[PDB]
């Protein structure tokens, strides 16, 4: 019943920088986790950035740490990822995950341990 | 008694020295179940599982004259889970390296194989819980002891290469390794992608014609 709208996306030159956004269309839905995962073609979606509550939370793909941030607003209800430093490799469909419940993991990293899913947002980095 | 979840880990680019690594890794609390590479030249020298910070990491090791490599981890959720490497020098004066799970109850999950010299040779054309490498490449096995934790080998092979190769685990198993078997030339890498293993080839026609080969190792609990 729930349905994550994402902003942003599209084509950026190499060493640019982004900024996805995405929240729920009942902003009364408040995930336990929020996600995000990409997919380059002939490839699985794959792990990018999670966060839940604090700073603890937060935990990044080697590939993207110290160039991605995630952060949360619960008064607009949407997660965020900041995307500096833009390479050819982050090309992909990137994809909005929520989490709705408690996960006893202090990360939660699989694709499997989310239940809603954003549409995708191409981001296509430039030379 | 329980489900096997594995996920995919790409690492960054290495960059283009013979020293240049990339690292792959896992989440603290997931097993890394097996180690990859790929380069989209090829010009790698393969990979292996290490032991860093307590916990076992994917290296990729990068040629003379490569752009670099990729490092390719499979993590997995594995419940009560004791997993160690088996590795096995080169023996250059032999048919191909090879290394098996010692310990009883030891279950083969993953195999990863890297070479010191700066491509692999020419030579003349498996086991259960065992890995093959080239005669010129250590190999390295992924062991592990998790209850109910049951594993088999699948294969598929194709004479013309092309772009790829792909072997897929039945329903009911999940893909914890993937690899191209030894001796097919112009390799670029191996990666899983859901319970489907992919090999990536070079396209060099013939020049006795061989099998590229995509060999999947396939886990279950009970
Ligand atoms: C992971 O395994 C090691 C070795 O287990 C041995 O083989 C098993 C099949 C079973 O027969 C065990 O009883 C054996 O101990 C565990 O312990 C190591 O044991 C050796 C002595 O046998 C000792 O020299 C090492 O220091 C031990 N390593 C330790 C203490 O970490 C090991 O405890 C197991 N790890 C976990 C997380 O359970």
């Amino acid at each position: 019943q729930v349905k994550l709208e994402e902003s942003g996306g599209g084509l950026v030159q190499a060493g640019g920088s982004l900024r996805l956004s995405c929240s729920p269309s009942d902003r009364t839905f408040s995930a336990y986790a929020m996600g995000w995962f990409r997919q380059v073609p002939g490839r699985e979606r794959e792990f990018v950035a999670t966060i839940r509550d604090s700073d603890a939370s937060i935990y990044y793909t080697d590939s993207v740490k110290g160039r991605f941030t995630i952060s949360r607003d619960n008064a607009k209800n949407t997660v965020y990822l900041q995307m500096n430093s833009l390479i050819p490799d982050d090309t992909a469909v990137y994809y909005c995950a929520a989490r709705q419940y408690y996960s006893g993991r202090v990360y939660s990293t699989f694709r499997e341990e989310y239940d809603y899913w954003g549409q995708g947002t191409q981001v296509t980095v430039s030379s | 008694g329980w489900q096997l979840f594995c996920r995919t880990v790409w690492s960054a680019h290495s960059g283009p020295t013979r020293m240049a690594t990339a690292v792959a890794r896992c989440a603290p609390d997931e097993e890394l179940l097996s180690c990859s590479s790929f380069s989209r030249s090829g010009k790698r020298r393969g990979e292996r599982m290490e032991a860093q910070g307590g916990k076992l990491v994917c290296r990729a090791h990068n040629a003379f004259g490569g752009e670099g490599v990729y490092a390719i981890a499979r993590c997995c959720l594995l419940p009560q889970a004791n997993c160690s490497v088996h590795t096995a020098p080169p023996a250059e004066a032999s048919m191909g390296t090879r290394v098996h799970c010692h310990q009883q109850g030891h279950v083969l999950t993953g195999c990863s194989s890297h070479w010191e010299v700066e491509d692999l040779g020419t030579h003349k054309p498996g086991q259960p819980n065992q890995c093959v490498g080239h005669r010129e490449a250590s190999i390295h096995a992924s062991c592990c002891h998790a209850p109910g934790l049951e594993c088999k080998v699948k294969e598929h092979g194709i004479p013309a290469p092309q772009e790829q190769v792909t072997v897929a685990c039945e329903e009911g198993w999940t893909l914890t390794g993937c690899s191209a078997l030894p001796g097919t030339s112009h390799v670029l890498g191996a990666y899983a992608v859901d319970n489907t293993c992919v090999v990536r080839s070079r396209d060099v026609s013939t020049t006795s014609e061989g099998a590229v080969t995509a060999v999947a190792i396939c886990c279950r609990s009970r």
